């Protein structure tokens, strides 16, 4: 990324690039990472030869000051996260330079920093914190507030590459995608905003089975009951955030099984109208 | 098809809106045609103050008999009587003389005429026992005579009852508009659910759902569901039914049986009753429609409605052996 960022017209951003070509090419990390690139038949060889805590992060107004202000928002993130002593890489310290410049590398290093600064943490201490601001921010982002979709779906592609690291201790994909205590309802219910029906759909299954383990576990359940419970506790509704998930996709037969159908709720009724074609009576059921 | 001319297509279109269960698109669809058009002919006139009336949109100011029909119900609306007795006895004298003034032979043109004539007397009678107070026996009274005449109109046709329970409907809704909150309001919205649900029967034997549709949600607009389920939820069923929304229906009508068999403890023969019928109701849908087999269908639902209509059989009324003898 940083030899991708070299080559463009600003002059600021090649001269941070090349401060971070000295600096991190200068280390241990650099040395090693040439010695296993070496074998590679890539011109990037040639291209690069010549070149050879807690305190500061509790704050309710740094998470969400997003007005208009995403890349104010971004970058002080990125500076409050790096300023901490939760990072230990030099490549993962050295990078402040670059990226107080460059609005993207702060979106594409933020999951990496997040990452780096969880596998250090011991005792759940940056593990409980960090899932308590992420929860606060779907939750301010949820509110009725009117955010632009920079943000979510930055977080979105953060939760998706921190779902895809493997937890240091023994356990299974399941463990993985948990590396946060979050619930994914609303994650689910941010991602249909903003059209990623997919991941809304997987989050929302993973929501489903950490209901269903936590039911179990304290017991030693249909979908109107979670639904149900969802809406009590956390004030969404699942089935309506799945029925819009099938709906949406295009999927020729997957609305019935949430209660197409069957359900006397009219939205449902009106969903199953506008679905089936049926026109005639759906224009009667607006009209009632 | 624009070949058609307006004199007659406007009113055959508002008449296919009525007739649709269309309440809301015909008033914006009538309001359009008064911003596009000026003048408005007798017909157009006397079809935009029957829509007025009928839906109740109190904020629209000879005189036709939906005219006159409109001015008797919003002086009603104000406590105004005088005015109202005579714009009855005007519309009364009207239709009579334009009844009259033709050649007649015919006896299905006295039908229309009946019909607006009963609907005056109705109205009369509404107003007679809202002159000074309403109690519990003279709506009783009023609703088993109401009942009695309905059962006298079995064999006419819907086109001429329409009108009749429309108009039923609009005065029950005034009287729950203007009563004060004790018991007697409990009365009139019973009075109304029962009134609806008879309207949604009449309307299903002609081949009709979207008036029995409107009438189930105007219930809902005004009752609310509890632990007992009522005979409202068992009419929305049977509604659904007809609707060809079969799954919909049995999945309505098991959660009523689910609500009913698991908290009845006798509370009301009532409800031992509407459980009945509900089981013999389901047993006829899975017969027809065969999705299980008779054998365990028949002995979870028909068997279940003759020992639970035999079981309580100590008062030998009519609304218990009737149910027994269709069980
Ligand atoms: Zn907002």
């Amino acid at each position: 990324y940083l030899n991708n960022t070299l080559v463009e017209d600003c002059v600021k951003v090649r001269s941070a690039a090349v401060t971070c070509l000295k600096n991190i090419l200068a280390t241990k990390t650099g040395h090693s990472f040439w010695e296993i690139y070496k074998m590679t038949t890539d011109p990037m060889l040639a291209y690069l030869q010549p070149f050879r805590p807690f305190e500061g992060l509790d704050d309710i107004n740094l998470w969400i000051p997003l007005s208009e202000n995403h890349d104010i928002w971004i970058k002080t993130l990125t500076c409050a996260f790096l300023d901490s002593g939760g990072t230990k890489c030099e490549i993962l310290q050295l990078l402040k330079p670059m990226c107080e410049v460059k609005t993207d590398f702060c979106q594409t290093v933020l999951p990496y920093l997040i990452h780096d600064i969880l596998l250090q943490d011991t005792n759940e201490s940056w593990r409980n914190l960090l899932s308590t601001h992420v929860q606060g921010f779907f939750t301010s982002c949820l509110r009725h507030c009117c955010l632009d979709k920079k943000s979510q779906r930055t977080m979105l592609a953060v939760v998706d590459y921190m779902r895809r690291q493997k937890r240091p201790s023994s356990g299974t994909i399941f463990n993985d995608a948990f590396w946060l205590d979050l619930n994914y309802l609303e994650v689910a219910k941010v991602a249909q905003s903003c059209a990623a029906h997919f991941t809304a759909l997987l989050y929302a299954e993973i929501y489903a089975d950490k209901k269903s383990m936590d039911d179990q576990e304290k017991r030693s359940t249909t979908i109107s009951s979670l639904s149900e419970k969802s809406k009590e506790e956390t004030g969404i509704s699942l089935q309506d955030l799945l029925l819009e998930i099938y709906r949406s996709i295009g999927e020729p037969d997957s609305l019935y099984g949430c209660g197409g159908g069957k359900m006397l709720q009219p939205i449902t009724r009106l969903r199953t109208y506008e679905h089936e074609a049926m026109w005639g009576k759906a224009l009667v059921t607006y009209d009632l | 098809e624009t070949a058609i001319p307006s004199s007659t297509r406007q009113a055959g279109i508002i008449q296919a809106l009525q007739n649709l269960g269309l309440c809301h698109i015909l008033s914006v669809y009538l309001k359009g045609l008064d911003y596009e058009n000026k003048d408005w002919c007798p017909e157009l006139e006397e079809l935009h103050y029957q829509a007025a009336w009928r839906n109740m949109q109190w904020d629209h100011c000879g005189t036709s008999y939906h005219e006159s029909l409109y001015n008797a119900l919003q002086s009603l609306r104000d406590r105004e009587f005088s005015t109202f007795y005579e714009s009855l006895k005007y519309a009364r004298v009207k239709e009579v003389e334009e009844m009259c003034k033709r050649s007649l032979e015919s006896v299905y043109s006295l039908y229309p005429t009946l019909s607006r004539l009963q609907a005056i007397g109705e109205l009369e009678s509404i107003g007679e026992l809202f002159s000074r107070s309403v109690t519990h026996r003279q709506l009783s009274e009023v609703y088993i005579k109401w009942q009695k005449h309905s059962q006298l109109l079995k064999d006419s046709d819907f086109s001429f009852q329409e009108p009749i329970m429309a108009l039923r409907t609009v005065i029950l809704e005034i009287l729950m508009e203007k009563e004060m909150d004790n018991s007697q309001r409990e009365c009139i919205k019973d009075i109304l659910t029962k009134h609806l649900v008879e309207l949604s029967i009449l309307a299903r034997t002609f081949k009709n759902t979207q008036l029995p549709e409107r009438a189930i949600f105007q219930i809902k607009q005004y009752n609310s569901v509890s632990c007992g389920v009522s005979e409202w939820q068992l009419e929305e069923a049977q509604v659904f039914w007809a609707k060809k929304e079969q799954s919909l229906a049995l999945s309505i009508l098991k959660q009523m049986i689910k609500k009913l068999d698991a908290s009845c403890a006798a509370n009301n023969p009532s409800l031992k009753l509407t459980y009945t019928e509900c089981l013999r109701v389901c047993g006829n849908w899975l017969a027809e429609t065969c999705l299980e087999n008779p054998a365990v269908i028949m002995q979870t639902y028909l068997e279940k409605a003759v020992e639970v209509a035999g079981n309580y059989d100590g008062e030998s009324s009519d609304e218990l052996r009737n149910g027994k003898m269709k069980a």
